[PDB]
């Protein structure tokens, strides 16, 4: 097709193909145009399961959280035998809850 | 959205009754 | 950095909940939602 | 339609080596996988090893990974076994075939040499 | 992006890692599937071609 | 390797009859991903390269008439030719195409005689 050197002299617009590894032995799932991407009808099948895409980008549910000593609004207590936080009842009847925080002893 | 949902209604008057609000 | 923002940017941490001040270095480096809270400054004297 | 042409018959010394070539015509040479097997004269074939000629990927048979060796030519679109050390019990009819594929899913060798015995 | 003995020891270390589950994009070059590196080569991988670079 | 079973080993009939050839493979060469047997029958004449005659254990090939017919699944494995002709007369192969089974194996063979 068209040869064209670019300002590093390399051919450009070439085309490549795609191959997919079903049971170890290549078949053609697409190719590559000069800047587009055109897949054939061969089946994307994937290592896992589905052969839609598969969002491998991972979440969590345990996060992490870190606070400052703030004197109104995050208080700083011993537990009373281990790891345990008194009870203390609030003037209202509410009960104060509170939370097992790991932090330095000083500077 | 949960920040906004905790300002509109009166949680925040409830949060200041357990600590800003209250005087010694 | 250091502090907070050291500790947040180095992996071990995931969400700072704080008195956090926002302003204009931090909004660049990283995410605010709502402020919970509406102040500004003054000075603490002795009588 | 595709066409597998083999080298001619070979008289070789035990012990000596023989490379034996197979000229491939009428399809992509570059994308398609060829197999040489070892056939006996009155018994079934046996599988040596496969080759992808776009990658050069090889792979033999454990009984012939020290015997036997693959090379192609891009340029000449030919096979190549080159098999050393041989014994009489290599005496026997080699033969090169193409596999055939059907989307994208192996179907069987479709093509084949005309064979080659060599003694 | 490297060697065929590189990419061979990849594989190697992976599939005793178990990297091969579902959720995980592969996605290697064309010099990364040939020779005894595609012997290695974990099923279900994309791999890329060079039309007519070796005619 | 997966021993592949073949029976009868050979067999004359006159023309126009039916006939049957069973294959036995040592190990389930269905994959159950995709539910495929991974089974290729073949017609070897003499003199000749051995022609694809069925694949998948049922699928004929373009080539191959209606009279015949494949069956069987999993380990076994049957062709069958419903109306028997003298061009047929050949040494039938079964093997195997699992790639995850390598290597290839071929069966016994079963001789056609008329």
């Amino acid at each position: 097709g068209r040869v064209e050197f670019n300002e590093d002299g390399d051919r450009k617009f070439a085309n490549y193909s795609i191959m997919n590894l079903q049971n170890r032995k290549l078949v053609q799932v697409g190719i590559y145009n000069g800047t587009h991407v055109i897949p054939n009808d061969r089946k994307i099948i994937w290592p896992g399961g589905e052969t839609e895409k598969p969002r491998g980008y991972q979440m969590s549910t345990r996060l992490k959280i870190v606070t400052i000593h703030q004197e109104p609004f995050v208080y700083v207590k011993p537990t009373m035998s281990d790891g345990t936080c008194k009870e203390e009842f609030t003037v209202n009847g509410d009960p104060v809850k509170k939370v097992i925080c790991t932090g330095p002893n000083d500077t | 959205l949960s920040i906004l949902k905790s300002h509109e209604n009166g949680f925040m008057e409830d949060l200041d009754k357990t600590w800003v609000r209250y005087q010694e | 950095w250091n502090g907070m923002m050291g500790e947040l940017l180095s992996g071990q941490a995931d969400m700072i909940v704080a008195p956090l001040t926002i302003n204009n270095e931090r909004a660049q480096y990283i995410e605010f939602s709502k402020p919970f809270k509406y102040q500004g400054l003054t000075i603490l004297v002795k009588k | 339609q595709g066409q597998m042409q083999q080298s001619g018959a070979e008289l070789v010394k035990p012990g000596a080596s023989v490379k034996l070539s197979c000229k491939t015509s009428g399809f992509s040479f570059s994308t398609s996988y060829i197999n040489w097997l070892k056939q006996k004269p009155g018994q079934s074939l046996e599988w040596i090893a496969w080759i992808y000629a776009g990658t050069d990927g090889t792979s033999y048979n454990q009984k012939f990974t020290d015997k036997a060796q693959l090379t192609v030519d891009t340029s000449s679109s030919t096979a190549y076994m080159q098999f050393s050390s041989l014994t009489t019990d290599d005496s026997a009819i080699y033969y090169c075939a193409r596999e055939g594929i059907y989307y994208g899913n192996y179907a069987g060798f479709t093509y084949w040499g005309q064979g080659t015995l060599v003694t | 992006s490297a060697s065929e003995d590189d990419a061979a020891t990849v594989y190697r270390a992976a599939a005793m890692l178990n990297m091969t589950g579902s959720g995980y994009v592969w996605l290697v070059g064309e010099r990364e599937i040939s020779g005894n590196a595609l012997r290695y080569a974990p099923d279900g991988i994309i791999g890329l071609q060079l039309i007519n670079g070796k005619n | 390797d997966i021993v592949m079973t073949q029976s009868p080993s050979s067999l004359a009939v006159t023309a126009g009859e039916k006939v049957t050839m069973r294959c036995k493979s040592s190990q389930s060469l269905l994959w159950s991903v995709n539910q495929n047997n991974y089974l290729s029958w073949y017609q070897q004449k003499q003199g000749q390269p051995p022609k694809l005659l069925i694949y998948g254990a049922s699928i004929r090939e373009s080539w191959v008439p209606d009279r015949f017919t494949g069956s069987g699944s999993g380990t076994d494995f049957t062709l069958t030719i419903s109306n028997v002709h003298a061009e047929d007369l050949a040494v039938y192969y079964c093997q195997h195409n699992h790639g995850s089974f390598l290597p290839y194996t071929f069966g016994g063979g079963t001789k056609l005689e008329i």
